[PDB]
């Protein structure tokens, strides 16, 4: 995408997610942070969105296939072939992330924000690891949350979305990675209630953002509990 | 258990 | 795909399909063709299921940029990029019938299976199709759908659900291609009122599969009517 | 209009 001006990747970027090509938004979005230069908070959520949705179908198709695995060698062999698609997207979120976004990102919305990016492409990797380095793996998506959690207690109200969307992450990583769910019951039981002491605060638009993700927690803790 | 959606819908 | 086994790509399209990896599917199918063995029933649709599926979502996809650009140049350049990809794929298609589906399929049900194909990839060209060979273009998705139907009705029942899926096609072509609506309420009406009077000859489950077309008829005429 | 489904569903 070098030879593409950056404000036209990310109108196209705008118009791939209008017509649901997300592989090509977030080609688009990889081209734009190639560009060099930081991103708006609008322009984070179009890379988010992009990679979120391409690595959100791979591991539906990864989670088939483990499944009738579990249940030739084709089976294995196409699990895997979709396992190295999946880890391949997840290692250029990384790098994108490290070359060069997080180390320009200084306020505390965007930093919170790419560093929670690194705590769930690092998950997605653990959800596949078997390897000798699956624990560093989930040790690596473990560093990048705590520091965002501690930025976000730091400089964050605690009903900021990201801030909520970080402890939401968090919490389901320390469930369904950390093998830990009593610090995951824990933690959206006191970011829940810590949101909901501070809603007074809010107008209703960031009102209703702040209980949307609130009841997110809430779901999650009526499944565990 | 369900994480952070892309976008608000 | 020319160092997998022909078997290996068949289990691997079927893998794909449940795991809603319609482009793996759809390579998986090609190779399998170019192996230069016929095809079976159960293939056929395998081949169909998974071209069909890559190419209405890309023809979903154009359809929302198309909308977009009717309402700078990039959504413009960006629907040039998906209607080239779409053409490509038609093309890709198109080229697996004539090389050589078509040539060496001799019994009705594989020959008419085919011949609707290829009226279906033309017809998804001629959607798209603006230029000096437009016209030919729909004529010759015409003529695929023509041959298709003469041998229809001079080898098959009128209940058979590839005789009923190629009129429904046809019918559809004829009114959102060919500018002939009243042929396609035509087609529609007398393929519904032939169907019908067969029924009584089949059994539970081939009933079942005919009266499912047919309700596809009843849903165009009475969205044409 | 519609178009035959690639599978009876
Ligand atoms: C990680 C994260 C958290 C929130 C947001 S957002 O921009 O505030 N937004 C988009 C994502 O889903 C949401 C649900 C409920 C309220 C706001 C959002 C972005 C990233
Ligand atoms: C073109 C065509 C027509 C029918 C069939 S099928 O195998 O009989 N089948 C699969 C496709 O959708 C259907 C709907 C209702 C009944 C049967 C089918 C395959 C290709
Ligand atoms: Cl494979
Ligand atoms: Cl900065
Ligand atoms: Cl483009
Ligand atoms: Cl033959
Ligand atoms: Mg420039
Ligand atoms: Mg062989």
């Amino acid at each position: 995408m070098g030879s593409m001006e950056r404000a036209s990747l990310i109108q196209k970027a705008k118009l791939a997610e209008q017509a649901e090509r997300y592989e090509d938004m977030a080609a688009f979005m990889k081209g734009a942070v190639e560009k060099g230069e930081e991103l708006s908070c609008e322009e984070r959520n179009l890379l988010s969105v992009a990679y979120k949705n391409v690595v959100g179908g791979q591991r539906a198709a990864w989670r088939v296939l483990s499944s009738i695995e579990q249940k030739g060698p084709e089976v294995r062999e196409y699990r895997e072939k979709v396992e190295t698609e999946l880890q391949g997207v997840c290692d250029t979120v990384l790098g994108l992330l490290d070359s060069h976004l997080i180390k320009e990102a200084g306020d505390a919305e965007s930093r919170v924000f790419y560093l929670k990016m690194k705590g769930d492409y690092y998950r997605y990797l653990a959800e596949v690891a078997t390897g000798d380095d699956k624990k560093r793996i989930i040790d690596s998506a473990r560093s990048a949350y705590q520091e965002a959690m501690d930025i976000s207690k730091k400089e964050m109200p605690p009903t900021n979305p990201i801030r909520l969307g970080l402890a939401l992450n968090f919490s389901v990583f320390h469930y369904e990675i950390a093998n830990s769910p009593e610090e995951a019951i824990s933690l959206a039981k006191t970011t829940f209630d810590e949101a909901m002491a501070d809603l007074h605060t809010l107008s209703e638009d960031s009102y209703k953002d702040s209980t949307l993700i609130m009841q997110l927690l809430r779901d999650n803790l009526t499944l565990w509990t | 258990a369900g994480s952070i959606p892309g976008r608000r819908s």
